[PDB]
Parts: C-alpha cells; structure tokens; sequence
C-alpha cells in the first residue's frame, strides 16, 4: 500500500477530512501555545524587571 | 436606633470602629487635677502594606499593597487603661487590657501570604 512518507495523501480528494486534519493540527498548535505559557508562568520569576527580565528566564 | 447583637451578626458591622458625626469638631478640656480614663479604644485597619526586599542592597525599599485573606477578623476594640495627665500637660495613655490583637495573613503580588500579629500590646 502507501509508504509511510504518504500516509497523509488520502486526504487529498477528501476535504472533509482535510479539514479535520486541519482542525486538529489547530487544535495541538493552539493547546501548544496554552501549555507553553502555563510552564512559562509556572517557571517565571517576576519580582526584579532591571535585572532579571523575562529574556533571561 | 442603638443595634442589638441580632441586627449586627453577620453584615461586618461588629468589625468596624464607632464613628463620630461631622459636627463633633469640639474640644474635650483636660483638668490637670483630675484622674482620666480610656474606657474604650478601638482601632480598625483600613490598609496593611509590606516593604519588600529588593536583593541589591540599594534600590526603592517602598511599601506596596497587600489584599486581606483572613476576613473581617482585624480590629483590636474593647481596650482600657489610665490616661495620665503629666507635668507639662501631656497625655500618656498606658495600655492595661483588651482585645488588643489580631493575627492578619495579607496576601502580596505573586501569592506571597504574609502572616503579622497586629498588635497594640503594652
Ligand atoms: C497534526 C498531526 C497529525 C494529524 C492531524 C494526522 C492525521 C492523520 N494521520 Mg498521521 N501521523 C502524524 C501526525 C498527524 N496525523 C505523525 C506525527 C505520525 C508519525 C508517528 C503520523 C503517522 C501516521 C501513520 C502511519 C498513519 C497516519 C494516518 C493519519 C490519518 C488517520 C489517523 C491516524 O491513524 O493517525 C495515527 C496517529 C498518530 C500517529 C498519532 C501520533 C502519536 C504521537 C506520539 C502523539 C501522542 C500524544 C501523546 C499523549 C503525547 C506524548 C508526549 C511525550 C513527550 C510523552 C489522519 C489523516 C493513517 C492513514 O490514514 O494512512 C493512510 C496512517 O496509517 N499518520
Ligand atoms: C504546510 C506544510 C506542509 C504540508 C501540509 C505538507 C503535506 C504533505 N507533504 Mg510535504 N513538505 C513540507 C511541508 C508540508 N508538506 C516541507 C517543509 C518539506 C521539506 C521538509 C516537505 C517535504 C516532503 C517530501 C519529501 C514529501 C512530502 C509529502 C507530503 C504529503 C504527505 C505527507 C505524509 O504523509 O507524511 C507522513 C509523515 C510522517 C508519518 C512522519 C514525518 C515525521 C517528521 C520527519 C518528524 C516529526 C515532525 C513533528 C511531529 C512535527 C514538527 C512540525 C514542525 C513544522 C514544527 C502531504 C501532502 C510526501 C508526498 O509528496 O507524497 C506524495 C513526500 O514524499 N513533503
Ligand atoms: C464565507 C464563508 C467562509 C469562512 C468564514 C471561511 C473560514 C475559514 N475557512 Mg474556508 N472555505 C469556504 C468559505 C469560508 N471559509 C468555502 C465556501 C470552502 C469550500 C468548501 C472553504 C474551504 C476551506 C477548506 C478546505 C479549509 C478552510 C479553512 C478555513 C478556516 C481557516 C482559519 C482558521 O482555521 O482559524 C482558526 C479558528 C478560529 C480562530 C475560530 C474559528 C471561528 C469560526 C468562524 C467559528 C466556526 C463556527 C461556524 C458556525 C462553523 C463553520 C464555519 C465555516 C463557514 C468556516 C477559516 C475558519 C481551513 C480550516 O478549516 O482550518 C482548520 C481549511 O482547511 N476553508
Ligand atoms: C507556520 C507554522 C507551521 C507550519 C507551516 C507547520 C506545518 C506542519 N506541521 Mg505544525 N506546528 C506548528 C507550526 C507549523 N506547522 C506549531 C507552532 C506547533 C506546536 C509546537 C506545531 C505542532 C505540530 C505537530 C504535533 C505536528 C505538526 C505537523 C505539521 C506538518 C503537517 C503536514 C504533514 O503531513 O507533513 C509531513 C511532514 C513533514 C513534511 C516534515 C516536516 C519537517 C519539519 C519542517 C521540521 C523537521 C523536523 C525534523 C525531521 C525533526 C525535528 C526534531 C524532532 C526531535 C522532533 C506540516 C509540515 C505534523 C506532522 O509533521 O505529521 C507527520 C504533526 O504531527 N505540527
Ligand atoms: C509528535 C510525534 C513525533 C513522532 C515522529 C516520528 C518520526 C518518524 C520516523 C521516520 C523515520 C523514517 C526512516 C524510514 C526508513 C525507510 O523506510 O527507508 C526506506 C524507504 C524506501 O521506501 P520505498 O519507497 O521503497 O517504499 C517501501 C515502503 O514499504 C516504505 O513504507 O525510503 C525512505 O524512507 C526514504 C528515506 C530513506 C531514509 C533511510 C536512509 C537510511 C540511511 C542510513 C543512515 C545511517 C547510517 C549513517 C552512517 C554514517
Ligand atoms: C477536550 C476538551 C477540553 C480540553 C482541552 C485540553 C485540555 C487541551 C490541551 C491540549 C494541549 C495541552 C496540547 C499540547 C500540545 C503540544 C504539542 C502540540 C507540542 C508539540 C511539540 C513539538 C512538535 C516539539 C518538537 C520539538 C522538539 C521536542 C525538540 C526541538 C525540535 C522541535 C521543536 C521540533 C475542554 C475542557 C476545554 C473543553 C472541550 C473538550
Ligand atoms: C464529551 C465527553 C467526554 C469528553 C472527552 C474529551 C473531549 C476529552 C479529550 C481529551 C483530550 C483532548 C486530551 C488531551 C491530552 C493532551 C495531552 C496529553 C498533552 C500533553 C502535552 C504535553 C506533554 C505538554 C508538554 C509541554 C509543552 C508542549 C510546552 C510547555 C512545556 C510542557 C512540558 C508542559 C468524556 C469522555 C469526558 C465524558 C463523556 C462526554
């Protein structure tokens, strides 16, 4: 059947689930982007903005 | 027009200082002769704030604002002692007993609980 590098290619005459593959990558970039700001809020220290900024951190 | 205890129980009101009407702008002479009382002196904090420790030695050593957490629990009341006319027509009031503190946990920016002993004590 397909080789692994083509499995996505069953989604090309399908826009249905193209569109739902689309949604679901959205939906990771999305969670990815909540999670990271909940680890970087988890890990931020913001008492000192002088010397101690949020690009040293 | 004098609230009782059921009027009071429940709405806060037990944790506020009496106040004074804005006409009593008087005076209350003092004989220097005469034995003085407090019969009772209650304090209501309105605002606690915290001086924070900036690690650098120097800096702006301010005191910020802190959100109460322990609730209407705050005011000393009910405090009693002599007022002692003096030489020179000072007043020194000498605590003797009361209700004359309060634990207070304030909470500061960044969830920092900061517990005090609100105090009047001696
Ligand atoms: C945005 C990402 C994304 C989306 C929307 C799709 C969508 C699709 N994949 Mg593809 N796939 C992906 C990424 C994606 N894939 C990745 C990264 C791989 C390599 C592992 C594959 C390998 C793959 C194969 C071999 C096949 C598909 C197939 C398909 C189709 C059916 C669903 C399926 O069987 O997936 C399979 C689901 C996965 C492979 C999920 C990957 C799981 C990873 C490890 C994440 C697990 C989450 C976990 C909780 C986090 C762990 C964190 C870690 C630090 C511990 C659908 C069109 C099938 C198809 O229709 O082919 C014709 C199929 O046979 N995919
Ligand atoms: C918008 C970006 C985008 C999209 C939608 C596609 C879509 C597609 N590519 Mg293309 N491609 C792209 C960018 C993109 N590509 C880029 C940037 C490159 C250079 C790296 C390529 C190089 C490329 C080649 C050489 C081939 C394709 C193929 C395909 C088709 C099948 C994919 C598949 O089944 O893989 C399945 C993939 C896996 C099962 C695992 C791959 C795991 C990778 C190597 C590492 C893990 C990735 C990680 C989970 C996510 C990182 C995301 C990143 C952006 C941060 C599908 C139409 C194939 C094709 O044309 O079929 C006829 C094919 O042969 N692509
Ligand atoms: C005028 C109508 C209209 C509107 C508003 C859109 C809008 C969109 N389409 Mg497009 N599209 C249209 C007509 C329209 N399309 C037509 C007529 C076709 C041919 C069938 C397509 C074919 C098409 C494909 C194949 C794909 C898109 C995708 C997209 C989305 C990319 C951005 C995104 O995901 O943001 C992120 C989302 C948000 C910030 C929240 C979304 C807010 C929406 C409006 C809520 C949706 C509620 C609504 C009731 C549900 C259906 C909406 C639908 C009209 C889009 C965006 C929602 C892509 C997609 O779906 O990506 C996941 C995609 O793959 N469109
Ligand atoms: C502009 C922004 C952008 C673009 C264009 C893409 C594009 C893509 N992403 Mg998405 N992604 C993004 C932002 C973006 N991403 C962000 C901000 C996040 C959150 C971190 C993700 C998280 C994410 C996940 C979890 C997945 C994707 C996947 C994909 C691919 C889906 C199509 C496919 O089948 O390719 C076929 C794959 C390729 C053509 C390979 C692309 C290789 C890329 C360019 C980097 C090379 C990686 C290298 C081999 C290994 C890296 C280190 C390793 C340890 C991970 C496509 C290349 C999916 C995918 O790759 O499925 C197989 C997938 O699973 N993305
Ligand atoms: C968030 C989720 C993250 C999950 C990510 C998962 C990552 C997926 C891993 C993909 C690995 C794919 C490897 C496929 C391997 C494999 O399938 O190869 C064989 C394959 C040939 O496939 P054909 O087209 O013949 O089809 C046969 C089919 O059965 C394939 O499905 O060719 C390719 O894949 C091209 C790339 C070759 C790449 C391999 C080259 C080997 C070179 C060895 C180098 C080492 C020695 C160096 C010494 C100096
Ligand atoms: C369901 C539901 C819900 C929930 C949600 C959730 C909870 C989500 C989450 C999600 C999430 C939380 C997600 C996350 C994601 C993540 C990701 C997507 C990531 C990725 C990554 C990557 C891709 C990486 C890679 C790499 C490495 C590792 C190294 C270097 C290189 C690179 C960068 C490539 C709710 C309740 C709302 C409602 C409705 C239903
Ligand atoms: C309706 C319904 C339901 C629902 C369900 C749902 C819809 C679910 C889903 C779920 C999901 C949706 C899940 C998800 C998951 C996710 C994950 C698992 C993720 C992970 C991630 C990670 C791993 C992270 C990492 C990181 C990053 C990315 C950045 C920062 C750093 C860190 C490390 C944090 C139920 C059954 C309940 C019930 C019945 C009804």
């Amino acid at each position: 059947g397909l080789p692994w590098y083509r499995v996505h290619t069953v989604l090309i005459n399908d826009p249905g689930r193209l569109i739902a593959a689309h949604l679901m990558h959205t939906a990771l970039v999305a969670g990815w982007a909540g999670s990271m700001a909940l680890y970087e809020l988890a890990t931020f220290d913001p008492s000192d903005p002088v010397l101690n900024p949020m690009w040293r951190q | 027009q004098t609230l009782t205890y059921d009027d009071i129980v429940g709405t806060g009101l037990a944790n506020k200082c009496p106040t004074l009407d804005d006409t009593a702008r008087g005076a209350y002479p003092i004989d220097s002769s005469q034995t003085y009382r407090i019969a009772r002196l209650c304090l209501q904090p309105t605002t606690f704030l915290v001086k924070e420790e900036p690690k650098n030695k120097r800096q702006e050593a301010e005191f910020v604002p802190t959100k109460l957490v322990t609730r209407e629990t705050t005011s000393l009341d009910q405090i009693q002692g002599e007022l002692k006319v003096n030489s020179d027509g000072s007043l020194t009031f000498v605590e003797e007993d009361g209700i004359d503190f309060q634990p207070v946990t304030v909470q500061m920016a960044g969830g920092e609980r900061i517990p005090l002993l609100f105090t009047v004590k001696n």
